[PDB]
């Protein structure tokens, strides 16, 4: 079967370097040509180019001709996309795409590589409480604010409150800091007793943070 | 015209 | 793009549905290389017609693929959820290059409208003595996964110091969004109220909270 299998996910700051490999198997790897679509967020496939492999030349498109390499390796059928000098822009999901013949472009793909462009350092969250106060419940949550880079979990009272948690999916500022909230619906009636405590964990910066959410 | 058969990463020499 | 795709579209099951790609430019020459490809996120393109209208064995049989004059057509008949994707068409431009079209959203409306629910917090009182200020604004619930947001400070918009996230699929198949907005601690208590507004399919449920 054929397979085009690609590196995982990178991570870097403006001005480094990165070089995404693909490799294939299921054909011979010199016999097609061996192409370059990029996804950058809420964006397009934007097609960026191709390496012949039996000749070594490459083709640019427009938008891709100054920072780019594509190589190969045959000795391990391998294409490789390098990119110099990364620009926050660069941000994006990259593929790699055999094409068959001018009929049939593009007919297996490689699974995509995410390679994230950011001035952002690790940094771990402030947890602010969303203190409670329709109907007899309250909502009451955890503002999980300023941190990178993802991921973030959270729990609430060490997992046994489950029924009525919302997490919600960070937004990453402009700043290239990401906050999320996690919220909980509860009957109006317990918040004198029962102790609500949102439990959020940042691996990344090695940081876990119980945060007791009281009213007033 | 190209001929959709053809493939594009043939040696042109 | 060099290939002009409307942003989206949407059926119900069982419909049918058509996607247009309008080329803009001369480029395209003939116009028959044109093929089309489906793109779940996260997973790699698949290609599902080539040189106009050839399905390959392997792609669904509801997939077909026309043009008159310089716009391609793909049509998908028989509607299904897992059909809900990216789309673009793909041609050839001369000179051993290619060129994607901008893209269709297709949504397969398989459930009823629903209207958002809108929690919004003030700043608390640890950010305040902290010397900042974030109202949150949570967005729940809501069908189809499409809203715009606006903020107010009393009656008047505000655009600076907000963030917005895209709308994300729940659990429940419904869509969920959420809006900040920075203030200083002195903006936050200069006012009588902010509001955050949340408007989804020509309807708008707004929240509103005050210092005290
Ligand atoms: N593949
Ligand atoms: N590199
Ligand atoms: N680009
Ligand atoms: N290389
Ligand atoms: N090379
Ligand atoms: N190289
Ligand atoms: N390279
Ligand atoms: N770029
Ligand atoms: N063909
Ligand atoms: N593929
Ligand atoms: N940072
Ligand atoms: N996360
Ligand atoms: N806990
Ligand atoms: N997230
Ligand atoms: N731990
Ligand atoms: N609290
Ligand atoms: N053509
Ligand atoms: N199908
Ligand atoms: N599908
Ligand atoms: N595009
Ligand atoms: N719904
Ligand atoms: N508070
Ligand atoms: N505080
Ligand atoms: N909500
Ligand atoms: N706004
Ligand atoms: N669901
Ligand atoms: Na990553
Ligand atoms: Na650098
Ligand atoms: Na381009
Ligand atoms: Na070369
Ligand atoms: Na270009
Ligand atoms: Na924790
Ligand atoms: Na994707
Ligand atoms: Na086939
Ligand atoms: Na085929
Ligand atoms: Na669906
Ligand atoms: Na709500
Ligand atoms: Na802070
Ligand atoms: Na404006």
């Amino acid at each position: 079967q054929v397979q085009l299998v690609q590196s995982g996910s990178e991570l870097k700051k403006p001005g480094a370097s990165v070089k995404v490999s693909c490799k294939t198997s299921g054909y011979t790897f010199t016999t097609y040509a061996m192409n370059w679509v990029r996804q950058a967020p809420g964006q397009g496939l934007e097609w960026m180019g191709w390496i012949n492999t039996n000749t070594g030349n490459p083709t640019y498109a427009p938008g891709f001709t100054g920072r780019f390499v594509f190589s190969f390796d045959t000795s391990v059928s391998t294409a490789y996309l390098q990119i110099s000098s990364l620009k926050a822009e660069d941000t994006a999901v990259y593929y790699c795409a055999r094409v068959y013949s001018y009929g049939v472009p593009f007919d297996y793909w490689g699974q995509g590589t995410l390679v994230t462009v950011s001035s952002a350092s690790t940094k771990g969250p402030s947890v602010f409480p969303l203190a409670p106060s329709s109907g007899g419940t309250a909502a009451l949550g955890c503002l999980v604010k300023d941190y990178f880079p993802e991921p973030v979990t959270v729990s609430w009272n060490s997992g046994a409150l489950t029924s009525g948690v919302h997490t919600f999916p960070a937004v990453l500022q402009s700043s290239g800091l990401y906050s999320l909230s996690s919220v909980v619906t509860v009957p109006s009636s317990s918040l004198g007793t029962q102790t609500y405590i949102c439990n959020v964990n940042h691996k990344p910066s090695n940081t876990k943070v119980d945060k007791k959410v009281e009213p007033k | 015209n190209v001929d959709p058969n053809a493939n594009p990463n043939v040696d042109p020499n | 793009s060099v290939l002009t795709q409307p942003a989206s579209v949407s059926g119900s099951p069982g419909q049918s549905i058509t996607i247009s790609c309008t080329a803009t430019s001369s480029n395209v020459g003939s116009f028959n290389l044109v093929s089309w490809y489906q793109h779940h996120p996260g997973k790699a393109p698949k290609l599902i017609i080539h040189e106009v209208s050839k399905r390959p064995s392997g792609a669904s049989n509801r997939f077909s693929g026309s043009k008159s004059g310089n716009t391609a057509s793909l049509t998908i008949s028989g509607l299904q959820a897992e059909d809900e994707a990216d789309y673009y068409c793909c041609s050839y431009v001369g000179s051993d290059t290619w060129v994607f079209g901008g893209g269709t959203k297709l949504t397969v409306l398989g459930q009823p409208k629903a209207a958002p629910s809108v929690t919004l917090f003030p700043p608390s009182s640890e950010e305040l003595q902290a010397n900042k200020a974030t109202l949150v604004c949570l967005i729940s619930d809501f069908y189809p996964g499409a809203v715009t947001v606006a903020w107010k400070a009393d009656s008047s918009p505000v655009k600076a110091g907000v963030e917005t996230t895209t709308p994300s699929k729940q659990s429940n198949n419904k869509y969920a969004a959420s809006s900040y907005l920075s203030l200083t601690p002195e903006q936050w208590k200069s006012h009588r109220s902010y509001s955050c507004q949340v408007t989804h399919e020509g309807s708008t449920v707004e929240k509103t909270v005050a210092p005290t």
